[PDB]
Order: structure tokens, then sequence, then C-alpha cells
RNA sequence: CUUUAAUGUUUGAUGUUCUAACGUUGACCCGUAAUCCGGGUUGCGGACAGUGUCUGGUGGGUAGUUUGACUGGGGCGGUCUCCUCCUAAAGAGUAACGGAGGAGCACGAAGGUUGGCUAAUCCUGGUCGGACAUCAGGAGGUUAGUGCAAUGGCAUAAGCCAGCUUGACUGCGAGCGUGACGGCGCGAGCAGGUGCGAAAGCAGGUCAUAGUGAUCCGGUGGUUCUGAAUGGAAGGGCCAUC
RNA sequence: GAACUCGCUGUGAAGAUGCAGUGUACCCGCGGCAAGACGGAAAGACCCCGUGAACCUUUACUAUAGCUUGACACUGAACAU
RNA sequence: GUUUAUUAAAAACACAGCACUGUGCAAACACGAAAGUGGACGUAUACGGUGUGACGCCUGCCCGGUGCCGGAAGGUUAAUU
RNA sequence: AGGACCGAACCGACUAAUGUUGAAAAAUUAGCGGAUGACUUGUGGCUGGGGGUGAAAGGCCAAUCAAACCGGGAGAUAGCU
RNA sequence: UUUUGUAUAAUGGGUCAGCGACUUAUAUUCUGUAGCAAGGUUAACCGAAUAGGGGAGCCGAAGGGAAACCGAGUCUUAACU
């Protein structure tokens, strides 16, 4: 029958403009007042996936 | 630690506020300081107040 | 997903966002597709008839993405500034 | 026993020798004190690190009266 | 407002009596040719006992399961994350139940800047005062000192004193180092607003390297976002934090 | 598995009828004995392993029959405290 | 006297006797969603459970721990309102 | 008189030898225990599997028992050969 | 066959003949090939039609942002060299 989609990845990652995915960086939900500011600043904005964990997204998004 | 998280609440009443860490024990006097508020974009005083 | 009981790339990441339920009743329109409809005047009816958006869109958008040479009349859609000045270019006219 | 525990190797030491090319901002050596001093074109960092201030070629060189050890950039 | 006796009000409870629900594995009559069952007369109890729904306690009587890995075989013993030195063969990295030690913090000053300063130890003289206290002179040259292990550093001091202070600042960031990855680290420069100094300048915590915990879930404050007929609201998102 | 199926010393997946060197030996039955063919008869029961079973125990975890407490319903009438 | 039919007949089980404990009869206890039945057409000189084991001489100290029995002045505490 | 004594039929099973591709999937030969009793035997009946029955050995329930046999879920699952 | 390694005295086979193990369905991505191309293609169904009709739908031609929204740009920020 149809695939059926891993529903906790699509939470989490969405297809860009050239077939690239982005996400959220962690580390920044919990025990921020130990942390510097440059860190916690450089973890705000949105990242790209890496060469080696393509394969691994790809299957579980087949419908993306 | 023995030390105790406490916050910085802003006198402009933007709502802005920072964090840091304290021990009541040998310090019991309200810390007070002067820092850059981001709302109103000045520097003002900054009081103690419970996390 | 499996990776030998590590915990998989998909959980030790933060989730985001929330989904828009007015995103699925807008779309958009082209300038090449603005010639196809009848009788020229490019209407939210005019367009459905046309095959060119879906019976469940509510909102339509005109973008610079083609060539329009007719002059046409555009009422009641958005439109973009590239798109306006091309419009005008070719003799027509946009009626809010 | 009562041994048997040890820490992680940190990657210390020279990156760009005599020589090289470097663009502003790049690292030349990783140490743990000034075991080398800064030059011309040549910053220090809070963790005693050397990087370049400007683009040109890597210097070592013996100055002054204890005879320590340097490195500059010789630029372009 | 203090305590008070009382009309009458809503009751709640604790005993006594009653009979009419309900019980009878007491006696008698009938269906009947019957030690089951049903109907009738009478005695004995009686709103109790007993049963349905909900609820606190007890419950190996019964049921489903769990009870780590490394390891000169397994068990017993020891270990499991992070920092420093040797092994490690003069770039980086490099194993063993190999050889030696530490961490799970501290500090609104022990942070920033401006001005100034230089150690241990020994000898001689000197009231109590002595091997060792405070004072004076001489030799010596870091053999001292770093908030806490070890290593690399430190006199232009990173070590020791004062005055003024909050840069332990908000938005970014050319370019590099290190990781399979999640991630971690260094950084000139730009915009806004500050402190010290006459200025040139310096400051995005502390001589550096340990002082730590992903995601899910929930709490607190703020918001030009969203809001299932419409106007609100509930809930969700984004930012800060637990 | 197929055989034209000797001893010794060495070697070798480390205890050889079959490899190397060497010694002995015409072809084939019958009656006997058990030293070897790591002889035959059961995918070792000892030991360890598998995020395998089964039964038993308890102050291991989570539940539950049974037992027990109270409120409401079947359930009414007066009187005095 | 009994026992592992098919590797164990025994010092193991049972026994007459002794003690503790429960039960007033629609008895306690047991089989059953229930109706019913055994106990028993019996009635504390009777019936059920547990331990010891003819007979003779005997059976000493501990209630702190676990279990069980009795009490309710006070503290905490469910459904309900 | 007697859960008395010796000993056949009858009911058992303590020792040795044989057999162990047996005459026999538990026997034969020579000895051995009880033999009026808690004895032994024929015909019919009742108790059903997480159940029964057990003078108690985890014994027996059709040569099968720390959970009988037949059919189904079912091509259960097998990081192992 | 399994192993670092087997003439191994490690596993399997007495021999012959017959049979005996990478499949089918539905989704998705890549390569070769064919048609048509800013376009490509129909499902159920109708039709006696392997013809013809049916364009409901699907993929592509635009992206950025959590979203409102903007659009060859957009987000970030009071604003960006
Ligand atoms: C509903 C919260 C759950 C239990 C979550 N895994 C925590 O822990
Ligand atoms: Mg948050
Ligand atoms: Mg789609
Ligand atoms: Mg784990
Ligand atoms: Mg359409
Ligand atoms: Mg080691
Ligand atoms: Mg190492
Ligand atoms: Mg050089
Ligand atoms: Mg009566
Ligand atoms: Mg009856
Ligand atoms: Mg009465
Ligand atoms: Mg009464
Ligand atoms: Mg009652
Ligand atoms: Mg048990
Ligand atoms: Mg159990
Ligand atoms: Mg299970
Ligand atoms: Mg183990
Ligand atoms: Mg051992
Ligand atoms: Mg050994
Ligand atoms: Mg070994
Ligand atoms: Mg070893
Ligand atoms: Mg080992
Ligand atoms: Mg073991
Ligand atoms: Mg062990
Ligand atoms: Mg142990
Ligand atoms: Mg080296
Ligand atoms: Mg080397
Ligand atoms: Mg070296
Ligand atoms: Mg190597
Ligand atoms: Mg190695
Ligand atoms: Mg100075
Ligand atoms: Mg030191
Ligand atoms: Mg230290
Ligand atoms: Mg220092
Ligand atoms: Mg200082
Ligand atoms: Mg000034
Ligand atoms: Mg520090
Ligand atoms: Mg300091
Ligand atoms: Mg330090
Ligand atoms: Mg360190
Ligand atoms: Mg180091
Ligand atoms: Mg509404
Ligand atoms: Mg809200
Ligand atoms: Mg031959
Ligand atoms: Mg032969
Ligand atoms: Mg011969
Ligand atoms: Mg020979
Ligand atoms: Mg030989
Ligand atoms: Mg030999
Ligand atoms: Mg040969
Ligand atoms: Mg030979
Ligand atoms: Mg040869
Ligand atoms: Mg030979
Ligand atoms: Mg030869
Ligand atoms: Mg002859
Ligand atoms: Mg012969
Ligand atoms: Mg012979
Ligand atoms: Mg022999
Ligand atoms: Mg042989
Ligand atoms: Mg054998
Ligand atoms: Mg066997
Ligand atoms: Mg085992
Ligand atoms: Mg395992
Ligand atoms: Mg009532
Ligand atoms: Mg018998
Ligand atoms: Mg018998
Ligand atoms: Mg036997
Ligand atoms: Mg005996
Ligand atoms: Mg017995
Ligand atoms: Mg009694
Ligand atoms: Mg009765
Ligand atoms: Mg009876
Ligand atoms: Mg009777
Ligand atoms: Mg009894
Ligand atoms: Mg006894
Ligand atoms: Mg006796
Ligand atoms: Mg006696
Ligand atoms: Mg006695
Ligand atoms: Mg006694
Ligand atoms: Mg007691
Ligand atoms: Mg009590
Ligand atoms: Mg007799
Ligand atoms: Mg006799
Ligand atoms: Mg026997
Ligand atoms: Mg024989
Ligand atoms: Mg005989
Ligand atoms: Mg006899
Ligand atoms: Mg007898
Ligand atoms: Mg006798
Ligand atoms: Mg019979
Ligand atoms: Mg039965
Ligand atoms: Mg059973
Ligand atoms: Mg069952
Ligand atoms: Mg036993
Ligand atoms: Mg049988
Ligand atoms: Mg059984
Ligand atoms: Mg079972
Ligand atoms: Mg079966
Ligand atoms: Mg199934
Ligand atoms: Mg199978
Ligand atoms: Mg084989
Ligand atoms: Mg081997
Ligand atoms: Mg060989
Ligand atoms: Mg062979
Ligand atoms: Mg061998
Ligand atoms: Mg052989
Ligand atoms: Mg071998
Ligand atoms: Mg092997
Ligand atoms: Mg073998
Ligand atoms: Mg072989
Ligand atoms: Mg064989
Ligand atoms: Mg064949
Ligand atoms: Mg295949
Ligand atoms: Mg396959
Ligand atoms: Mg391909
Ligand atoms: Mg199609
Ligand atoms: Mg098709
Ligand atoms: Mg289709
Ligand atoms: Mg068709
Ligand atoms: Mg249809
Ligand atoms: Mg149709
Ligand atoms: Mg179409
Ligand atoms: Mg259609
Ligand atoms: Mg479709
Ligand atoms: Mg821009």
């Amino acid at each position: 029958p149809k695939i059926k989609t891993v529903r906790g990845a699509a939470k989490r990652f969405k297809k860009t403009g050239k077939g690239g995915f982005k996400h959220k960086h962690a580390n920044l939900r919990h025990i921020l007042t130990k942390k510097a500011t440059k860190r916690k600043r450089h973890l705000r904005p949105k990242a790209m996936v890496s060469k080696g964990d393509l394969g691994l997204v790809i299957a579980c998004l087949p419908y993306a | 630690g023995i030390r105790e998280k406490i916050k910085l609440v802003s006198s402009a009443g933007t709502g802005h506020f920072y964090t840091t860490t304290k021990n009541k024990r040998t310090k019991p006097e309200k810390l007070e300081l002067k820092k850059f508020d981001p709302v109103v974009r000045q520097h003002v005083i900054y009081k103690e107040a419970k996390i | 997903g499996f990776e030998g009981g590590q915990m998989p790339l998909y959980r030790r990441l933060p989730k985001f966002g929330f989904t828009s339920r007015k995103a699925a009743i807008t779309a958009e329109v082209r300038l090449s597709d603005l010639a196809k409809v009848e009788g020229g005047v490019v209407d939210l009816n005019t367009l459905k008839a046309a095959n060119i958006i879906g019976i469940q869109i509510e909102f339509a958008k005109v973008i610079l993405a083609g060539e329009v040479t007719t002059p046409v009349t555009v009422r009641g859609l958005r439109v973009t500034k590239g798109a306006r000045a091309a419009i005008e270019a070719a003799g027509g006219k946009i009626e809010e | 026993t009562r041994n048997g525990r040890d820490s992680e190797a940190k990657r210390l030491g020279v990156k760009r020798f005599g020589g090289e090319s470097v663009l502003a901002g790049s690292i030349i050596v990783r140490q743990r004190g000034t075991k080398f001093h800064a030059g011309a074109n040549v910053g220090c960092g809070r963790d005693h690190t050397l990087f370049a201030k400007a683009d040109g070629k890597v210097k070592f060189e013996v100055k002054g009266p204890k005879n320590r050890k340097f490195i500059s950039i010789e630029a372009e």
C-alpha cells in the first residue's frame, strides 16, 4: 500500500529550495543562566542538515 | 551549589530582566546595577527579585 | 531511523512552528496564466472556470512571472508592485 | 587497582609554519601560556591563541633581551 | 463589637415505641396422589438485616513481568562522565583490571580601568620577647606568589596596594580550529548605548586548561502572530527563564 | 565419501595406514583375543552465551477475586433529649 | 500398616495419645456468578484447622523485633456538600 | 479373644545371577514379606486439566505429566545453526 | 562447510532415479529507452468496441518566514558595510 510518513520527523525538518532540510538547534530549552550570551546568540537561527545525515532523513520523509 | 539564582528586574517598566546567582548568607544586601535595557535602548537601574 | 541504540537524529532535535489553515485557501497567479481567461476580466470566478486555481481557494495574488501582452482588467485580487508596472505597460488596469 | 583514568587530548601545537600564506583571522598556534609571543599583525586570544590580523606570510624570529620567540605576518 | 435567656426558623445526631415495606431453613390449610414451588391464616423479627452504584483499608489466594555491561572462563571484588602528567617512538592522534593525582565549585569583588609597588631565606643590633612576633642595617636574586590538583606560562608582571566604577552590555560577524554526527572553541571589524584616563587607548567576566545533562512534558513573564459561522475568549506559536 | 587398508622416528590445525626418511613384507581363507581405527549407539544433561522459556518464593513492581468502612437507593410513623 | 507402576521401602508418611485455636445452628468451613449441596437427618462428652507423636520422668528465662487479640481521649484522613 | 504365632492358595517385591538388536517396551530362576484384616477380589457408578485425586514420592489421571490428548490463532517469533 | 589457520583424528553425505529454496501485489527513488514538451497525463464511469468520450484530480513552471504577510526576493534587527 502507500508508504507511511514518520509523523515525528515531519515536526522537525522542512525542505528548502534545492532539496536540503533545515532544523532547529539544540541546547536552547533549559539551563540558560550558566550559558554565555555569545553561545546562546549563535543557537537562535536555523541550520542545514549535514551530508552524513541526509540519507537517514530522506528515508523518514518519503512525501516531503 | 549553595549559591542560588535570582533575577534583576528593570525599573523602566518594560518587563525585561537579567539572571545571575548569589549567596544569601554572607551578602543580604539587595543587588543594584546599571545595565542596558534593549526595549527602551537606555542604561537604567535594575533591582533584585525572585526567579 | 534505527542506529543501534544511540538516540536518533529525529528525536534529539526540537520541534517548532504551527500549521496555518489560511494558507490552504490562498493561491498565486502568474502573468502568463493571465491571458487564458474568457472575456479579458481577470476575476476569482473567471480563474476557476479556466482551471487556474482550485475551487476551495478564496484569496489570490498576481506575481511577476512570465509575460503579459493583451490588455486585461484585474478586479478584486492582490498585485505586487512588479506585476502592477507590467500590467499597466500593456494597457490594462487594476481596480480593487 | 586505584589507577585507571585519564582525559581527552586537546590537539594543541603549530597549525601554520614558516612561509605560509594565510588570510586575516586564521589561527597560527594553540598553546597553554605564551610560549610564543605576538609580533606584528598578530593578536593574542583569551586562551593564549595567536591569530592573524592581516594577510601575508608567517614568520618566526627571536628578539629582545630574553631571547624569546615571536610570530609576525609579512603583508603583501 | 463582649458574653448572655428566650418567640419562632433550617437542621444534624442519640435513644424509646409502633407496623405498613422487607425477612422467616416456626405451626396449620389448599393446588395434590408431592419433605420442590406457589397462594392463604397465624406467631416471631422489623425499618434492622440483606442487596445495586460509588468510595478509604487489607489482600503472593490469583495474574503479567523485571532483576545492566566490562572481565586473560563465569561468580566475589573493582570500574562506568569530566581535568593534568608519563607510556606515546622531537607535527596531530594512539591500547591494557598499565604507573601517579584531582573535579560535580567560588567571587558584586577575587570583574573593568587609572596611578603606584616588588619576593623566600640567612646574618648582626635591639624592653618585656624566648628557635620563631614588631624595629633597624647587610647578604641573596624569585630558591617567593597565583582562590582549589598537575602542566605550560607570568617583571611591560598574569603577583601586591589604593581612587572611580558595572563591558559579568544589546544586535551581528570576514575568517579559522576540532569532531561520524548532535555539538564545542577562537576571533579582528560594524551599529546603538556606557565606564575609566589629560590623551594615545582599554573593557562582550576571572593567568589558561575540570566545576556538567539531549529531546519529550509541564510552570512563570512579555508579545505588529493565529483564533473552525462572525466579535471576543480558551488553546497554540515566537522571545526570556525554571 | 571412496580404497590397491604394514612398523619406527620426525613433521603437521600441536597424539598419522595414507606426508618425509627408512626398515620389513609371495596370493587367499578358518578358529580365537580385544591394543588402535580420537570404534558404534543420543545436534553434551557439566560450563558459558541469547535484551530465549517454564514452574516456585517474598516486606521486588503493577493490578485483581475475596473480606472490611462510610454516603445514596429499596425505606416508613410518632416521642423525648 | 503406607510410599517414588518402570534404578531409592528407609531413620521418610500414617497412627493411637497430647496441646493450642475457631464454631450457639440458617454453626464455623468447603464446591458454586446463583439457586442449591456436603458438614449432619449431627448440636460444645459435637464439628473444623494447626503442631507434636505409645509409655515413664519432665517441659526452665525473654513480649525488645515480626504476627495476632483488646481499647479510643487526641492528631491525620475518602466518596459527599 | 487377638490390626496374636508358623505356613499353602491369594496379594506383594528385599538380595543375587541371566537377559539387555530379550521368550518379555520391566520378565525368568533360587531364596524373601503379609496371609481374619487399616485384608483381597468381580460387576456397575461419581470426581476433568491451572482441574481432579493423593496414609505426601511433585506421586497417578489409557506404554504421555513441575501442568493430559485432539483441533484451531498458525507459515507464532528465532540479532542463532 | 566453518574458520587466523584443516590430509586432518572438526561437521555432512551408503548409492541411483524423481522432487526441493530471492517470489507476487501495492507505493517511492535512481538508470536505460520511447512519446509529447512550458507542459505531461487521466481514475471511477459510459461505450459491443484493447477505438472513442470522461481533465474530477496529480506532478512541474517561485521562493522566503513559526505565522499574518511580502514576492526575484524574503527573513533577521532600531537599521545593516
Ligand atoms: Mg522556551
Ligand atoms: Mg501532494
Ligand atoms: Mg541506553
Ligand atoms: Mg480543477
Ligand atoms: Mg587507560
Ligand atoms: Mg590517550
Ligand atoms: Mg619563518
Ligand atoms: Mg421465625
Ligand atoms: Mg430445599
Ligand atoms: Mg416485634
Ligand atoms: Mg420493631
Ligand atoms: Mg447495610
Ligand atoms: Mg508466589
Ligand atoms: Mg507470581
Ligand atoms: Mg508477553
Ligand atoms: Mg557478562
Ligand atoms: Mg574472574
Ligand atoms: Mg586464562
Ligand atoms: Mg581466555
Ligand atoms: Mg587480554
Ligand atoms: Mg580480556
Ligand atoms: Mg553468569
Ligand atoms: Mg565479576
Ligand atoms: Mg559485582
Ligand atoms: Mg606526539
Ligand atoms: Mg612521534
Ligand atoms: Mg612532539
Ligand atoms: Mg591506528
Ligand atoms: Mg586500537
Ligand atoms: Mg600598572
Ligand atoms: Mg603553577
Ligand atoms: Mg587550579
Ligand atoms: Mg599568575
Ligand atoms: Mg588584575
Ligand atoms: Mg572622560
Ligand atoms: Mg575561571
Ligand atoms: Mg584573579
Ligand atoms: Mg583559575
Ligand atoms: Mg582544567
Ligand atoms: Mg593541555
Ligand atoms: Mg470565532
Ligand atoms: Mg493567549
Ligand atoms: Mg583402490
Ligand atoms: Mg583393501
Ligand atoms: Mg598388511
Ligand atoms: Mg606404516
Ligand atoms: Mg604408527
Ligand atoms: Mg608420531
Ligand atoms: Mg595418499
Ligand atoms: Mg609416507
Ligand atoms: Mg610431498
Ligand atoms: Mg614413507
Ligand atoms: Mg617420495
Ligand atoms: Mg581353507
Ligand atoms: Mg581371513
Ligand atoms: Mg579370523
Ligand atoms: Mg580393540
Ligand atoms: Mg588406523
Ligand atoms: Mg564414538
Ligand atoms: Mg545428547
Ligand atoms: Mg544456560
Ligand atoms: Mg544483548
Ligand atoms: Mg429517601
Ligand atoms: Mg494404595
Ligand atoms: Mg507399590
Ligand atoms: Mg521404583
Ligand atoms: Mg533406621
Ligand atoms: Mg513418605
Ligand atoms: Mg475450645
Ligand atoms: Mg442446612
Ligand atoms: Mg445438610
Ligand atoms: Mg442431610
Ligand atoms: Mg486438620
Ligand atoms: Mg514429626
Ligand atoms: Mg506412636
Ligand atoms: Mg509420656
Ligand atoms: Mg515423651
Ligand atoms: Mg518451653
Ligand atoms: Mg510483641
Ligand atoms: Mg486494633
Ligand atoms: Mg495375624
Ligand atoms: Mg505367616
Ligand atoms: Mg526396589
Ligand atoms: Mg551380553
Ligand atoms: Mg520368585
Ligand atoms: Mg513366602
Ligand atoms: Mg498384618
Ligand atoms: Mg509376622
Ligand atoms: Mg470396575
Ligand atoms: Mg474427573
Ligand atoms: Mg493442568
Ligand atoms: Mg486457561
Ligand atoms: Mg522434591
Ligand atoms: Mg500411564
Ligand atoms: Mg498437576
Ligand atoms: Mg502454563
Ligand atoms: Mg495442539
Ligand atoms: Mg495472529
Ligand atoms: Mg518458523
Ligand atoms: Mg557440510
Ligand atoms: Mg578456531
Ligand atoms: Mg595443509
Ligand atoms: Mg578426510
Ligand atoms: Mg589433531
Ligand atoms: Mg583416518
Ligand atoms: Mg581440528
Ligand atoms: Mg571449529
Ligand atoms: Mg566431534
Ligand atoms: Mg573430515
Ligand atoms: Mg555420518
Ligand atoms: Mg538425485
Ligand atoms: Mg529480491
Ligand atoms: Mg528482498
Ligand atoms: Mg540508479
Ligand atoms: Mg496520470
Ligand atoms: Mg494512468
Ligand atoms: Mg488517474
Ligand atoms: Mg479505464
Ligand atoms: Mg464509479
Ligand atoms: Mg462520467
Ligand atoms: Mg487538468
Ligand atoms: Mg471531469
Ligand atoms: Mg490523483
Ligand atoms: Mg540586506
